[PDB]
């Protein structure tokens, strides 16, 4: 009998929500706004390689440990990575005077230049 | 399928007028919008909704419809008018979708 | 609800209106259909990107942060460092977790008012032509060919010429 | 490896716009905010009641 | 707003291709966005067309298999494939504003083109 | 309140409704009595509950924390020490306070809103075989005794049977 | 808005109120005129008033707070007061933005509300002697001079002498 | 929901016992909680309720001037006290859930038992 | 509320003078404030007053071109303005709360006065 009738969208969609009266709440559109994922590798910043020490911590790439050969090319890095097996430092016992202060100096320097002084 | 004059040949100061044609498919059940495409640019739009106008266009400008057919009025022609004039409808039967003109070259004396 | 008309006298959704989040379904002798309200539903879809956006504004990047060193007669400020670094990290959580959860409910209510304002729309222009039954729907008195549908379902319902 | 990003962590890289993220404190490059909850999901429809 | 298209492309048969636009503003927009086509010498063309918030897409009978539209909302990127690239999908590509949610015949506003070469 | 139901057209509460927030008062010539609404009365407290329960949540336990000891040569870290507990102090009070205020504007809207529903669902139930009287009263045209009473409080009112 | 009373069924303002928030326009034999109505008024300026002192009670004056000075071997204590810094800067910031942006939504709600339960008071009292036209508006079925006018401004109309 | 009692007690006549009913999840609850005692070889017997917001709280006839129930909200427990033990009053006590708010005939779920002795 | 006036002045004529009106509770108010004169072996007479949150003001004929009224609502204040001052303005000046926002004849709460001298 020429009747109209006054509603509401529903779908197929079984994604929930949390509210402060209800939980678990089923909606028909919502967004996400955490992200949980990454690839697990260590990647490049920007097109700049980062600097891994490997066996050596700065003490011993900075001093020259002879167990450290292969770091003297390296002249630019976008960070620096160490291990918690990076043991190779200072070979002779003794103290390294204000070391965390130079760890801290050397965590705002992206290059450098070495030379015979 | 829309249809217009290939071609449109005037002086200026005087008035021209394009027609759209269409079919009952098309034209006869929605709206008809007209494009302007000045040589290397993008497309503006002149009239929608059949006779509405957007904010910074003229009143030189105007259009209407009538049954199965729409035209576009220009008055007050002068040589920045030089271009490629288009309509558009959004046709909807069997997959609705947009279709446009075929084109109309409007050419000043 | 607050407004008592989604889950309330109106107690479903239409799986069959596709291309709105609010509107009408209609029946005469030339056949039934649905049909979407685009005025509500584009009023709706601007206040909540809106409030998206307002969310995504109010919380600004994080830059570069790494931990510091300190040795084995440094314990006090080391201990500092920490404090600062779990304060901050707490406070920041339950903002955010705070944030959603209160934004959550606005947004439910939201729709559940837009609902009933067009029910009420509707229901001032029929005033004594249609018959209220109860889940949402009127019965016409007289005869409602397309062109009346379409006049009701625009806001220029005439009632003087259907008595 | 050999690849780019654009926030690193001392997990893995991250390849997001998203605001937030629960990967790890420490960030290089331009990152979301951490925060130590495991679901953050905002509503933009309502609510849903099929079948009828 | 303003609407940015990626670089011209040039490319040779058999294959496929990806173009992006970019808008300006808030990541979420509350108009639906459209793809058009337009040969040299010819008139435009529509593709298809997407929807802001309940993500529907739309396409031109004849490009049905080819071209796939998707969006990012949080970057504010729309993306457009199209496979099987042939000898005549050489033309300027625009991406288009539509005013509301819809994807309706009234394009408001233009980007400013890309070309797309197949050799 | 936002919704005029409590303290409005509805002007006093009942001390002799001890059993329910919600409720009906009858009057038949059986006699007289109150009774209260099972339903409206359980989501409320479900509601509530859950609410008081998500406060409780986003508050965590407090570990041990005392304080440190500088001497006359490190005044800087002193002053910096009392900065940072002084400022968590502020932040932490500011945020429980303002939570608890506007929370209990939302939990007197809720009951508000919950009166003005049951009032509604009544109203259209009668629509035509009583009369409203304003102080939300209906006073019915033909003779309702316990069977007609317990159908209106049961959502199963049968309007034609009663013309 | 959430009620629909303002920009919705009654579309627009009056500049010849002066002197309240909302109100009546009467039209009879003997004139025209606007009138305000002094309890609603009253009610939402003791609300707003309360609202804002509130809110400036909220924040407490800050007081002293000047830098400090190290060395070319303290980065670490440098970097850390400036973290603390920021952090705090930060977090007030969102803190005053987010109150600002949530109070002015429910102060925009509120006058809706108010609005909405001025219309009904009205129609409740009249509701048969009068017809509803629309837009706020009530036309009387019987003569209607300024002492009718006046018990209708008052909440005493009386219903039974005018039929 | 599980529903936990505290240990078993053995007393001698004359004197009271108090014991206690935890239950798992939130610590305010929506639903009402009763105590039922059963003696070795018969039947349950109902000895009284609690609501959850109201606080009204019923006993059986039977052990009007005895039992003493409470509730901690803040820490999800519920108590019960019975003084002027006899030698009857030696049987297994359940703490059980009721569904609603209200203190009617259908519990849902039951605790595990827990034996207080007199002698 | 309690309401402090400023303190005592005189000056000589021709000149113009501001007096002041704090009023305890909290800075934003909800009722209308006035200002009344009163000569020395006379009834008083009312000059003007400020209503909350509309800021409009009302003066009394005779005081139309010289009195003018401001509020600061941030700090609590009112400040009342006289000026060409004449032999004549030498009187106690109070301030006067009003029970609701609108200006009305019942002022409850008074101040405790202030003397203006002009010589
Ligand atoms: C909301 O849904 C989630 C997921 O379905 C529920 O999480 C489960 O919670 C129960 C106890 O509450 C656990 O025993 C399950 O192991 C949980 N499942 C998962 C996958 O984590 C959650 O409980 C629901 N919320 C409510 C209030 O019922
Ligand atoms: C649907 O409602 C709109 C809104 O009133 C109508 O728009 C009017 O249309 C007439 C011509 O039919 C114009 O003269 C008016 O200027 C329009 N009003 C406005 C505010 O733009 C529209 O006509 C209605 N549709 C139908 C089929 O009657
Ligand atoms: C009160 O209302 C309920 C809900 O409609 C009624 O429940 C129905 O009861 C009949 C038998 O009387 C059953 O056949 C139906 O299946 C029940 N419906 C539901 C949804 O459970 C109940 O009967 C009503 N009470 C009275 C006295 O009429
Ligand atoms: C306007 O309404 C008020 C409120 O009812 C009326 O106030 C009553 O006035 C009569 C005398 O006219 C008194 O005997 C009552 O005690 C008053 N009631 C209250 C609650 O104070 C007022 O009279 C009405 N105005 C007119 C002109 O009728
Ligand atoms: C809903 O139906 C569509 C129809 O194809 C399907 O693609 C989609 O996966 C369905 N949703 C869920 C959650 O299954
Ligand atoms: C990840 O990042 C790379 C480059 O940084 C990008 O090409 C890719 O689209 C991103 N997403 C995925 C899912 O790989």
């Amino acid at each position: 009998s020429d009747t109209i009738c006054i509603g509401y969208h529903a779908n197929n969609s079984t994604d929930t929500v949390d509210t402060v009266l209800e939980k678990n709440v089923t909606v028909t559109h919502s967004v996400n706004l955490l992200e949980d994922s990454h690839n697990g590798k260590l990647c490049r910043l920007k097109g700049i390689a980062p600097l891994q020490l490997g066996k050596c911590n700065i003490a011993g790439w900075i001093l020259g440990n002879p167990e450290c050969d292969s770091l003297l090319p390296a002249s630019s890095w976008s960070y620096i990575v160490e291990t918690p097996n990076s043991k190779n430092g200072i070979c002779y016992p003794g103290d390294f005077i204000d070391y965390e202060e130079l760890r801290e100096q050397l965590s705002s320097v992206s290059s450098f230049e070495r030379f015979e002084i | 399928v829309l249809t217009q004059p290939p071609s449109v040949s005037a002086a200026p100061g005087q008035k021209v007028t394009i027609s759209c044609s269409g079919s009952s498919s098309n034209i006869g059940n929605d709206y008809v919008s007209w494009y302007q495409q000045l040589p290397g640019t993008a497309p503006k739009l002149l009239i929608y909704d059949n006779n509405k106008r957007p904010s910074g266009i003229p009143d030189r400008f105007s259009g209407s419809k009538s049954g199965t057919s729409a035209t576009l009025g220009i008055t007050g022609l002068q040589t920045g008018d030089e271009a490629n004039y288009y309509c558009a409808t959004w046709d909807r039967r069997p997959t609705a979708y947009v279709v446009f003109g075929g084109g109309t070259k409007l050419t000043v004396l | 609800g607050l407004f008592g008309a989604i889950a309330g006298f109106i107690e479903g959704g239409w799986t069959g209106m596709i291309d709105g989040w609010y509107g009408y379904h209609h029946q005469n002798e030339q056949g039934s259909g649905y049909a979407a309200d685009q005025k509500s539903t584009q009023n709706a879809i601007n206040g909540i990107t809106n409030k998206v956006n307002s969310v995504i504004e109010k919380m600004n990047t994080q830059f570069t942060a790494v931990g510091k060193e300190f040795n084995n007669l440094e314990k006090r400020m080391e201990n500092l460092n920490k404090k600062v670094d779990d304060g901050f990290l707490d406070i920041w959580t339950y903002n955010a977790e705070l944030l959603v959860l209160l934004e959550n409910e606005r947004t439910l209510d939201f729709h559940d008012s837009n609902v009933k304002n067009l029910y009420e729309k509707v229901k001032i222009q029929l005033k004594n032509n249609a018959k209220e039954i109860g889940n949402g729907c009127f019965e016409f008195y007289h005869k409602c060919d397309n062109e009346c549908m379409e006049s009701v379902r625009n806001g220029t319902y005439d009632y003087p010429k259907y008595s | 490896h050999e690849c780019n990003t654009k926030c690193q962590t001392p997990q893995g890289a991250i390849n997001s716009s998203l605001p937030f993220q629960n990967i790890h404190p420490v960030t290089i490059g331009e990152c979301p905010k951490y925060v130590k909850s495991a679901k953050l999901r905002m509503v933009t429809g309502l609510r849903n009641i099929p079948s009828i | 707003v303003q609407l940015v298209e990626s670089g011209a492309e040039v490319k040779k048969p058999g294959s496929s291709v990806k173009v992006s636009c970019k808008a300006s503003g808030g990541p979420f927009r509350s108009y639906a966005i459209s793809w058009v086509r337009q040969a040299p010498g010819q008139g435009p063309e529509w593709m298809g067309g997407i929807i802001p918030i309940f993500g529907t897409t739309k396409y031109a009978p004849k490009f049905q298999g080819r071209v796939t539209i998707t969006a990012d909302d949080f970057a504010g990127t729309v993306y457009m494939e199209l496979s099987s690239l042939r000898s005549e999908d050489t033309a300027m590509y625009y991406c288009a504003k539509h005013m509301g949610y819809q994807v309706r015949e009234t394009m408001d506003v233009w980007g400013k083109g890309t070309t797309v070469t197949v050799s």
